[PDB]
């Protein structure tokens, strides 16, 4: 029904951590954009309009990082943790999932923030910012077909 | 040229070469004929294949062989329309033969040996002109692809020019040809 957002360590990996995002501990919230911006390269000779090559430019994704803790050292630890973690490995995968999709789209951690303002049981509201490396693919199984009589 | 990495012809030998080509698609080219749009983001210039002299007109100096000075005055001469080189004082014209700019140099000659003014045609030599060649760089049309080493008669502005596909650069964004014009028109 409702969207899902997982985030994987090393996906097509032996050695994959998953986050869930939007029901775990630590959740991500109001993505910024998930769109695409495009530079068509469109050059006009005389009021007649030319089209160079479309250069699919992708956006920075910055969410709203809550964590679910019940004490000041859960809050502290999820923290501690899930960041650590999306930096001892050179990039994350997060999977976007609906109804009808589950793509995936490569990220590497632009900026992360940590504040003082905390809510009841040491709560954290805090931003996340992602670069993107490539945005929405399909990781899916390939196997071979046969041949019948 | 273009040069090309590919492994030995031979079956037997197992060695990766490095090899240089001044090879066709065709043994025998044939020259094309074909039209460039200015949607192609044309860009128009001229080289020179040949290295000839740019002041049409020259103020020819004689030295005297009695005051071993130039005391004598000066000999202009002139290039007409069609190649000739003759001198300004003969000329008996409307003007219609002679070029539509006056580029002019200040040439100085020494006496020969035998005492006989310099030759006209040594004169002409350096008055000369030189081989104006039209460069026309433009995108790749899908519907007539013109690729490297191909004899080409290019239609362009309702202007022809014919002449060969030199390089071909391969970027991100476009796919663009170098068209030189090889002249010897008349
Ligand atoms: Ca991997």
């Amino acid at each position: 029904m409702v969207r899902q957002y997982k985030i994987h360590t090393n996906l097509d990996g032996t050695d994959d951590k998953v986050w869930d995002v939007t029901n775990g501990k630590v959740r991500f919230y109001q993505p910024s954009n998930l769109g695409l911006q495009s530079t068509n390269n469109i050059w006009q000779s005389n009021g007649i309009g030319v089209m160079g090559t479309r250069s699919i430019t992708q956006p920075q994704i910055e969410f709203k990082l809550e964590t679910f803790g019940e004490s000041l050292e859960e809050n502290y630890q999820l923290m501690k943790d899930f960041v650590n973690d999306i930096l001892s490995k050179k990039f994350v995968t997060l999977e976007y999932q609906t109804e009808i999709f589950q793509v995936y789209a490569d990220l590497a951690l632009a900026d992360v923030t940590k504040t003082e303002g905390y809510g009841k049981n040491g709560t954290f509201s805090e931003k996340i910012t992602f670069d993107i490396i490539t945005k929405w693919y399909t990781y899916e199984n390939l196997t071979f077909d046969k041949i019948q009589n | 040229p273009t040069t090309t990495i590919q492994h030995a012809p031979s079956e037997t030998d197992p060695r990766n070469l490095l090899f240089i080509n001044f090879a066709s698609r065709n043994w025998n080219r044939k020259r094309i004929t074909t039209r460039v749009d200015i949607k192609q983001s044309v860009t128009m210039d001229t080289e020179t294949i040949v290295d000839r002299s740019a002041y049409n007109f020259a103020v020819v100096f004689v030295k005297n062989k009695a005051t071993d000075d130039y005391t004598d005055p000066p000999k202009m001469y002139i290039a007409k329309n069609n190649g000739d080189v003759i001198d300004y004082s003969t000329y008996h014209g409307d003007g219609t033969d002679l070029p539509d700019v006056r580029t002019a140099k200040t040439l100085f000659y020494d006496r020969d040996d035998h005492g006989n003014p310099p030759e006209l045609s040594t004169i002409k030599v350096e008055i000369s002109p030189s081989t104006i060649v039209t460069r026309l760089i433009f995108n790749q049309n899908e519907l007539l692809p013109l690729y490297v080493n191909d004899l080409v008669d290019i239609w362009y502005e309702g202007k022809l020019y014919s002449g060969y596909i030199a390089d071909r650069v391969k970027t991100e964004f476009n796919d663009r040809l170098i068209f030189v014009e090889s002249g010897d028109k008349p």
